[PDB]
């Protein structure tokens, strides 16, 4: 039904210019006034740009004014987003939403009833850098036993995310992937993977590891020892 | 601008439980008070408008109500499918301000964690870093302490912890303790502990190993 999906997020330089974009479906596109929202990275969602029917007027909350700019092309079904002179305060989740109602009459109208998924804006001096991918292997007499753990160890890579997935996904339970941590401006996180320590060493499993941001593709074999 | 305050960030509750999140506004906001719920890695989803209007797929047992400066959302049989973080925001005063959020736990029985250590790999020997790594996983509830020992000794230095969010199947919470060294100060030791201090056990889960 009704769909809205950002786009244009991405690392950027303190000082920068980054231009989002959300194309909608499943209503007249039209008829709402539209807005952006963000996310922020202690989960603090904060206004950014309103815009009414016929680009006529917009808003931007002092945090965002005179820097943001907000526009929509009404034949595309398309809004956007211009952000300029960027710190690491904009650092955050952007969403597209609409109101409940196009009709001030209409209370749904004070209300934003759809979101998009949000697109990721990072406003950082630091570095894309691949991770380095490290095996978890027991050691070295502990072989006891209905069960056993193996893990991944993610290190050193920016920026977020990584996606961490075990024999290519063929193994999905008794999987936990943890929350990375910084250190040194570069992330670190862990995987586990539960499994009967009958299928292994008999038996292979073995880490897959993206990290779209800088293009790497990292598989890990654990092996005894 | 508005301040919307939500009193607690963490809300804990058992399924079929009813659970009441608080918000308050700063100022006489009269019925512009809307409704919001999030999950974990989710979108963000419109639950009650103005002070008590449910969006059309909301469940029933879902109710807003409050006018002025307090409101309350009111969820009747908590489901899992309600564990998400609740927001409250005012659309009336410029610029529209949300609440800091109150993030909703399940309640479930006592599980003891599984705790695995693991030393550092040749791979990473071959780059002059040492890291150590701990996981606990699968316990509950929540509160855990982690002890690291090298060779009988505490330490705190290059300790990292990492949470997971409450488990989906089985309601658990997972942590990671990582002991990152210099290889050169990984040599000059033999021993290295995990200890466990949790709520099921008296007597720490230790899991240790030496070279
Ligand atoms: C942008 C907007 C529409 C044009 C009109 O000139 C008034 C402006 C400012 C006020 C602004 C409307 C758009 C509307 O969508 C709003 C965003 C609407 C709100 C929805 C909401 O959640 O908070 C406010 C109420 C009114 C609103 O805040």
């Amino acid at each position: 039904e009704v769909q809205l999906v950002e786009s244009g997020g991405g690392l950027v330089k303190p000082g920068g210019s980054l231009k989002l974009s959300c194309a909608v479906s499943g209503f007249t596109f039209s008829d709402y006034a539209m807005s952006w929202i963000r996310q922020t990275p202690e989960n603090r969602l904060e206004w950014v740009a309103s815009i009414n029917i016929g680009a006529t007027y917009a808003y931007y909350p002092d945090s965002v004014k005179g820097r943001f700019t907000i526009s929509r092309d009404n034949a595309k079904n398309t809004l956007f987003l211009q952000m300029s002179s960027l710190g690491s305060e904009d650092t955050a989740m952007y969403y597209c939403a609409r109101p409940g109602s196009p009709y001030e009459y209409d209370k749904a109208y004070y209300s934003m009833a759809y979101w998009g998924p949000g697109t990721s804006v990072t406003v950082s001096s630091a570095k894309t850098t691949p991770p380095s991918v490290y095996p978890l292997a027991p050691g070295s007499a502990a072989q006891t036993n209905s069960m056993v753990t193996l893990g991944c160890l993610v290190k050193g890579y920016f920026p977020e995310p990584v996606t961490v997935t075990w024999n290519s996904g063929s193994l999905s339970s008794g999987v936990h992937t943890f929350p990375a941590v910084l250190q040194s401006d570069l992330y670190t996180l862990s995987s586990s993977v539960t499994v009967p320590s009958s299928p292994r060493p008999s038996e292979t499993v073995t880490c897959n590891v993206a990290h779209p941001a800088s293009s790497t593709k990292v598989d890990k074999k654990i092996v005894p020892r | 601008d508005v301040q919307m305050t939500q009193s607690t960030s963490s809300l804990s509750a058992s399924l079929g439980d009813r659970v009441t999140i608080s918000c308050r506004a700063s100022q006489d906001i009269k019925n512009y008070l809307n409704w919001y719920q999030q999950k974990p890695g989710g979108t963000v989803k419109l639950l009650i408008y103005y002070s008590s209007t449910l969006l059309s797929g909301v469940p029933s047992r879902f109710s807003g109500r409050g006018s002025g400066t307090d409101f309350s959302l009111t969820i009747t049989n908590l489901e899992r499918e309600d564990i998400a973080t609740y927001f409250c925001q005012q659309s009336i005063t410029l610029p529209p301000t949300f609440g800091g959020g109150t993030k909703l736990e399940i309640k479930r029985a006592d599980a003891a964690p599984t705790v695995s250590i693991f030393p550092p790999s040749s791979e990473q020997l071959t780059s002059g870093g040492a890291s150590v790594v701990c996981f606990l996983n699968n316990f509950y509830p929540k509160d855990i302490n982690v002890k690291w020992k090298i060779d009988g000794s505490e330490r705190q230095n290059g300790v990292l912890n990492s949470w997971t969010d409450q488990d989906s199947k089985d309601s658990t919470y997972s942590m990671s303790s990582t002991l990152t060294l210099t290889k050169d100060e990984y040599e000059r030791h033999n021993s290295y502990t995990c200890e466990a201090t949790h709520k099921t056990s008296t007597s720490p889960i230790v899991k240790s190993f030496n070279r």
